């Protein structure tokens, strides 16, 4: 059947921001069902409270709400837009919870809205485990033996029952979220109590453990006259008990026997046809004994996800976009394959010529304390991927992409350390981020496939490939540079080594390999990725390089390049933010004419959509890659500022090597990157700075840092705020730069652009948390919302005078810091930052495609953009911290970065704005109850404010001693509470009771913090909102006087009110 | 330093290296898109005399086993691959696959741009090459025997192929569990059918099985009188290798069938000669059908079929008799997949079916040769 006509207008879910687990791929998905459903005349309609998403950009779709995505909300756009139908399978599980409680609450009845590519019922069956496990038992197939629990006593008779260790898996979640391995009764109590409480269902699924049996999914796509693919199988290469985004995992399948397979194929088939999928895709994930075959169906979700968006990219096959078609009343049969020129229909299984391998990205290093082993609970913040025509090479390639630092399977222990072989042992046997490494020194360090397999469970077909990559490397070592004859090197690039890492073998710099290849003419060649074996032509470019005889780049000697440089995979700090400018600029060039190229590698993005650019290479973002490209695309300009730090770092050295690069020079990128040629220039321009000294030794810093004054943030060559000398010391046992801590000052950030005749102050943003709470962890507001016209007057001149001064030519980011009317420099970034696209969406102006445009040559004035904007609204900007992904953690702010994400809030007053980000973010916080009020000594002052507002508000008030007796003198008298040592009941008590509503718990002191921290997880762990930061509970305050849910705005609205 | 090396009609060179026996192989060239399933492949029949290059990079990540096995043995001439793996690693695996081909005799090549080949083929069509593996390859002399081979159009491979004496097959399916089953004792099948060996697959016998079906396999060219004679509840035109044209053999029989209100179930081969003697015309394709990913739709209830194609040529549906209606199509090329006799008890499909435990037409084969006992 051709498209619906019942329905005009649809609904799209976003998944809201971007958190472990449930990251960028939804706004890769969300895209695609929005350019979609646009392409087929729907009247569309989305709301996500990421702002950094291209979803989001206004002219992606008809109606766009960039608010809350609360039911209630969601509830007042429907009322607001009368959509026909709503698409709740592209945004995560936010999007099935959201579309579920909607359904619950009646507001789709109540609306006449149609829920299309997946039912309400069907989504139930499959995340309800307990009916999930019914459905396969009605099916026949094989689950582990289990038990549901929907309260504690429960669960502990199914873990009587299954024993342990046991896998918990709680109803209506992801990624493991509120799951994991139970080792022992405590841990079990523990993670139960957890999921019980995440479940949105509040209910456990508990398993007997499959742990080391292998893992596999498959991507399945079905339309309404049950016509039924497999777009695409993967085998994971740790195995069962790490969750499969924590796992290395490649395509398609490599050992299962053909009948093993089909067995396979059938089954998720048939998961698809019970659980009630009709019109679109899924993903069933599988447990195989590598034993004797013996499979068992572990799962299945109703809807994109992050295997389907690595499906999609390792296919070439665009998973949500036929999805969206079929949700629409689309047939398979009717739609035409997408990459083979239309010339077959999307009514068939890919094939593919090549090895496709992602690998996860975490950021174990910001979380101290955390648990850091892999289990069941997803930790990772990004992937990369990576395509390679042999495992051997996709895995390498996929490695050197990671932005780790690594060249392939650079060592982590020393040959010579006589303990190594146990440490080894230990990382095989307990998996951490770095395994992969392990394994390759277990190998160095004598021991077999035979031994790593055991302690790992890692199929064998797998280990043997690393293991002959070894003994490669030894030869290396051992012939050395002259043994670098053309053979040998390219045996080499085929198994795809690293110049770097060959040079680090060889002893030599890693250009002289690149000259050697030079020399011996060895240059890689390119693929394109096809969905079918190369059994058809595709008039797509989407490419990937190896070391074979065929070229398939053909690139053009027609027009003008222009390439943009990724980011590789998403970090903390290196988010969703950098890549939307990418596609921005990548958008912005080509319609203004120019062939556009892509370079990135991570599969979740938006960038690495083939539609993105006319020209795509999935590759590593390094220096080797980006020359092997170069090379022959010959392009006019490279941009290098767009993808963050990654490309931001080889700037030098491809400029080095001759590369075109384009805007803000890589010495001026420099000249702000380094800190002694920073200072320096803000000395020549007469600027304000921080008092600062290099200290060597420790005596010597304990001087100069009676000099530069306390207290002090102490800045290596992991960042640390020193209050006075015997701190000083006490952090030089335990860790260099220094620089005066500017206290009890305000934080702005401010994105400008430059095309060397003009500057164009984008935004400047005022942080709600003051300057010692990273810029990336705080809240902001667009317009500021305290300081004057006067101070904001100064900044902005300064920003001109950097600009100017720094030769920038396309984007810039200031950060200052406010105290006493006087504003310092805190640092510049030459390049885009993570604020722009928020800016964009607060202003109404694409900064990105601006800036793109300057430094491809188009001036401000040129193209009409010279004035700044300053919106009728005020846009808010709130965070979301990974926190609760690692208990562990005391979740408290400071000047590193921890927060994965963001959302936006817009309003009228600055109150709600604020109140929108704050339930944006995903706050408990409650309009009524007790407080808890905890706070340091230089917030006794204003807290006493804090304690009145709080009091209006209506709420009842707790303090501990100190706290208390401050407000007693101001005539508050809270209930006094007791700290923890002090007595009982104490705070964890009260906390733990449920016997507060909000938070508010302020520190300063690295052991006075250590000893607060209680407070804080208690907090965390209970859902009870806290704020750790005075202005932040002020804000919050504010916000108790709006109504979030009170009004929404599309963005088309909010941009027509911009005179 | 084992090398092996390949070479096209056309003078394309591929160097890699051996790693089947020592020797020269000749045949048609051909591309097989499936990643999984490569041992059946190999010992499929309708590969006789063609050199099989596989798309899916990792060629025998699984070894080998005899319950992979499709035939009595290996049929194809020779085998082009990217990359052999260093294991094998199935618990089902009894052999890997270089000592296969080995033991087999086979001539095989990897280490080499599957890709660049596909393309090539794909764009130019099939080829006729060489294969040469062993101390010194000689590049003029494999283009020779290259250039040299005789050709499949009109090669009537199914003779080569069939069976020397008539036999019974009583056997099903393979199983997880079970494995491949014992036989079947006569009594415990309704059915007799009578399958013409035109250089049939393994799985699709077990499956007639499954289906109550007693086989008796002959050879090609038995006669329909030789058949008739035996009282067959239906009559089976296997699949097999080669032109189906020159087999004037069977066609001759198969008309003979279709006078009478016997059933008649043609699969792949099969398909073109029931075709033939029914008026119809056989064609060459530019490279065939070669893979498990092709879309099949049947036009009667629309609905698609993701299907399973090692063919050649192809039944012209443009030449087709009135007596001819057209039951499927393939939604990669428009081909004709299946056809049906509006007047008989006859219909094929060309491509080859698989158990779940296709089923349709075989199922249809089934009713059809009920409805015919029951009369
Ligand atoms: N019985 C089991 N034994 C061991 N590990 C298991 C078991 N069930 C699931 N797992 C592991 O836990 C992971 C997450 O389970 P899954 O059902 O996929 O949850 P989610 O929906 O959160 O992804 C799997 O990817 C796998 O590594
Ligand atoms: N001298 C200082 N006084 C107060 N806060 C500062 C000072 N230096 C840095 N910070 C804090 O540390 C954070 C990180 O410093 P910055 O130089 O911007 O680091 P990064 O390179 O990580 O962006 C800021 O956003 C701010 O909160
Ligand atoms: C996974 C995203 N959440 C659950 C769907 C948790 C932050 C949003 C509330
Ligand atoms: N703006 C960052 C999140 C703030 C968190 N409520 C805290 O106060 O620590
Ligand atoms: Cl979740
Ligand atoms: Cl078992
Ligand atoms: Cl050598
Ligand atoms: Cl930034
Ligand atoms: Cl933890
Ligand atoms: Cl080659
Ligand atoms: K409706
Ligand atoms: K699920
Ligand atoms: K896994
Ligand atoms: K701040
Ligand atoms: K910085
Ligand atoms: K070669
Ligand atoms: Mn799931
Ligand atoms: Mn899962
Ligand atoms: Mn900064």
């Amino acid at each position: 059947m051709p498209k619906r006509t019942d329905i005009k207008s649809i609904l799209i879910l976003g998944a809201g921001p971007i958190v472990i687990g449930q990251a960028c791929e939804f706004d890769y998905s969300g895209a695609q069902a929005c350019k979609a459903l646009r392409e087929e005349g729907y009247r569309v309609i989305n709301v996500n409270s990421n702002p950094a998403t291209i979803m989001t950009d206004p002219e992606m779709a008809d109606a766009t709400y960039i608010e809350p995505i609360h039911w209630e909300v969601v509830r007042k756009i429907i009322e607001k837009e009368r959509p026909d139908a709503v698409l709740p399978t592209m945004g995560g599980q936010t999007a099935l919870n959201c579309a579920l409680e909607l359904e619950r609450q009646g507001v789709l009845e109540e609306f006449g809205v149609t829920m299309i590519g997946a039912t309400a019922d069907a989504i139930d069956k499959a995340e309800d485990r307990r009916r999930f496990d019914v459905a396969m038992k009605k099916i026949g197939l094989e689950t582990a033996r289990s038990g549901i629990a929907h309260t504690m006593e429960e669960a502990l008779a199914v873990a009587a029952d299954v024993g342990f260790p046991c896998i918990i898996r709680p109803s209506f979640t992801m990624g493991g979220s509120g799951g994991g391995i139970a080792y022992n009764r405590e841990e079990f109590e523990e993670i139960c109590a957890r999921g019980l409480d995440l479940s949105p269902t509040k209910e456990l699924l508990i398993d007997e453990s499959l742990i080391g049996w292998k893992e596999y999914e498959m991507e399945v796509v079905r339309d309404k006259n049950d016509n039924c693919i497999i777009v695409c199988s993967i085998e994971n290469f740790d195995a069962m008990g790490i969750h499969t985004g924590d796992s290395i995992t490649v395509a398609p399948a490599q050992t299962l026997t053909d009948k093993e397979y089909q067995i396979m194929r059938n089954a998720s088939m048939a998961v698809l046809r019970e659980i009630g999928v009709e019109t679109g895709g899924s993903n069933v994930q599988f447990a195989v004994n590598p034993k004797n075959g013996r499979l068992i169906v572990i799962e299945m979700n109703p809807r994109v996800s992050r295997s389907s968006a690595l499906a999609s990219k390792a296919t070439g096959f665009p998973i949500a976009k036929v999805a969206a078609k079929l949700a629409v009343g689309y047939t398979l049969d009717e739609l035409m394959n997408d990459i083979t020129g239309g010339r077959t229909p999307a009514s068939f299984e890919p094939s593919i010529d090549y090895v496709v391998t992602k690998i996860p990205r975490f950021n174990f290093e910001k979380f101290a304390g955390a648990n850091d082993r892999l289990t069941t609970q997803m930790k990772s913040v990004g992937e990369v991927m990576a395509i390679g025509r042999t495992q051997q090479e996709s895995l390498q390639k996929a490695l050197r992409g990671l932005e780790v630092g690594a060249t392939g399977f650079d060592p982590k222990v020393s040959l010579d350390d006589p303990e190594a072989l146990t440490k080894i042992r230990r990382e095989l046997k307990d998996a951490g981020a770095d395994r992969i490494w392990y394994i390759a020194d277990a190998f160095r360090a004598g021991l077999s496939v035979d031994g790593v397999f055991n302690l790992t469970n890692i199929d064998r077909w797998f280990l043997v490939q690393i293991e002959e990559l070894v003994r490669l490397e030894e030869k290396v070592a051992e012939v050395g540079i002259t043994g670098l004859n053309a053979d040998f090197l390219r045996q080499l690039k085929r198994k795809g080594f690293a110049d770097a890492r060959l040079a680090k073998l060889a002893g030599v710099r890693e250009a002289e390999i690149r000259k050697l290849r030079d020399q011996y003419d060895l240059h890689p060649v390119y693929k394109r990725v096809d969905t079918c074996a190369a059994e058809f032509a595709t008039d797509t470019a989407y490419m990937y390089s190896t070391y074979e005889e065929e070229c398939e780049a053909n690139p053009s000697t027609d027009r003008e390049k222009i390439m943009v440089l990724g980011g590789g995979p998403n970090r903390i700090g290196q988010g969703i933010e950098f890549d939307y400018c990418c596609v921005h600029a990548s958008l912005a060039l080509r319609e203004d004419g120019y062939e556009t190229i892509m370079v990135n590698c991570n599969p979740e993005t938006v960038s690495t959509d083939y539609d993105t650019s006319d020209r795509l290479y999935f590759e590593p973002v390094t220096l080797e890659d980006v020359l092997e490209i170069v090379r022959i695309e010959k392009p006019k300009g490279v941009i290098v500022q767009y993808g963050g730090q990654t490309p931001l770092k080889l700037a030098r050295a491809l400029e080095a090597a001759g590369v075109p690069v384009i805007g803000t020079s890589p010495d001026a990128i420099d000249r702000a990157e380094d800190r002694e040629r920073f200072q320096h220039a803000v000395e020549r321009l007469k600027l304000k700075q921080p008092a600062n000294a290099t200290v060597t030794a420790i005596e010597m810093a304990v001087e100069k840092a009676k000099e530069i004054g306390y207290p002090l943030v102490v800045r290596p060559s992991a960042m640390e705020i020193v209050y006075d000398e015997a701190d000083l010391r006490r952090y030089f046992q335990t860790a260099v730069l220094l620089d005066h801590f500017l206290d009890d000052a305000v934080e702005v950030d401010v994105d400008a652009i430059c095309d060397g005749e003009m500057v164009l102050i984008g935004g400047i943003m005022e942080h709600i948390e003051q300057a010692g709470v990273h810029s990336g962890d705080s809240a902001c507001s667009l317009p500021a919302y305290t300081l004057s016209q006067e101070i904001q007057d100064v900044m902005r001149q300064q920003v001109q005078k950097l600009a100017f001064e720094l030769q920038v030519r396309g984007l810039m980011n200031v950060q200052f810091a406010v105290k006493n009317n006087e504003v310092y420099l805190i640092e510049v970034n030459p390049r885009a930052a993570r604020t722009v696209p928020f800016v964009s969406k607060a202003t109404g102006v694409p900064l990105a495609k601006v800036a793109a445009r300057v430094m491809a040559g188009k001036s401000l004035a040129e193209q009409g953009v010279t004035k700044e904007v300053i919106p009728p609204y005020y846009s808010v900007k709130e965070v979301v911290l990974p926190f609760n992904k690692f208990p562990g953690v005391d979740p408290l702010l400071g000047p590193e970065m921890r927060s994965t994400g963001e959302v936006m809030g817009v309003g009228r007053t600055f109150a709600e704005a604020f109140a929108k980000a704050q339930l944006g973010s995903n706050s408990t916080m409650k309009k009524h109850g007790r407080a808890l009020l905890s706070v340091r000594e230089g917030d006794k002052e204003r807290v006493v404010d804090l304690a009145a507002k709080l009091l209006k508000q209506g709420f009842e008030l707790d303090a501990t001693h100190g706290t208390a007796i401050v407000l007693g003198e101001a005539g508050i008298n809270p209930r006094l509470v007791n700290k923890v040592h002090e007595g009982r009941p104490h705070i964890q008590d009260r906390i733990k009771n449920g016997e507060y509503t909000y938070i508010i718990n302020t520190t300063s002191g690295r052991r006075a913090i250590e000893d607060s921290r209680v407070i804080r997880r208690s907090a965390l762990q209970y859902k009870v909102h806290y704020d750790t930061t005075l202005n932040g509970g002020f804000a919050t305050a504010m916000a108790l006087n709006a109504d979030a849910t009170e009004k929404v705005i599309s963005v088309q609205e909010m941009h027509a009110q911009i005179k | 330093i084992k090398s092996a090396l390949l070479v096209l009609e056309d003078g394309t060179q591929f160097h890699g290296r051996a790693i089947g026996a020592t020797g020269s192989a000749v045949g048609e060239v051909v591309f097989n898109t499936s990643m999984t399933g490569y041992q059946e492949i190999l010992t499929d029949p309708s590969y006789s005399r063609q050199i099989v290059t596989l798309t899916y990079p990792h060629i025998g990540n699984v070894g080998t086993n005899d319950a992979d096995e499709e035939s009595s043995q290996v049929h194809a001439q020779g085998l082009v691959i990217r990359d052999l793996p260093l294991i094998a690693s199935n618990f089902r695996n009894t052999e890997d696959l270089s000592s296969y081909l080995k033991r087999h005799n086979i001539v095989a090549i990897a280490d080499i741009d599957t890709r660049k080949l596909t393309r090539l083929l794909r764009e130019k069509g099939a080829q006729n090459g060489c294969i040469i593996a062993g101390d010194n390859p000689d590049a003029a002399l494999a283009l020779e025997k290259a250039r040299a081979f005789p050709g499949l159009n009109g090669m009537d491979l199914a003779k080569e192929v069939t069976t020397a004496e008539a036999y019974s097959w009583t056997q099903g399916s393979w199983t997880l569990t079970g494995g491949l089953p014992q036989a079947k004792k006569e009594d415990e099948l309704p059915f007799h059918v009578v399958a013409y060996d035109f250089g049939a697959k393994r799985n699709i016998l077990r499956m007639l099985v499954d289906r109550g079906c007693r086989l008796t396999i002959v050879p090609a060219q038995t006669s329909a009188e030789d058949v008739l004679k035996m009282n067959p509840d239906g009559i089976f035109l296997s699949n097999g290798p080669g032109d189906p044209a020159p087999c004037d053999y069977a066609i001759t029989a198969i008309q003979k069938f279709l006078e009478t209100d016997i059933p008649v179930f043609g699969i792949c081969l099969g398909h073109q000669l029931l075709a033939l003697a029914s008026g119809a015309k056989t064609v060459k394709m530019k490279f065939g059908h070669h893979g498990g990913n092709h879309p099949v739709k049947d036009v009667e209830k629309n609905v698609v079929m993701i299907t399973a194609q090692n063919h050649g040529f192809a039944v012209d549906e443009a030449t087709l008799p009135a007596n001819l209606r057209v039951t499927h199509k393939s939604l990669f090329d428009g081909t004709l997949q299946g056809i049906h006799r509006t007047d008989k008890p006859a219909f094929s499909f060309q491509g080859h079916p698989e158990a779940s435990p296709a089923a349709p037409l075989f199922d249809h084969f089934i009713e059809l040769i009920e409805q015919y006992r029951k009369t």
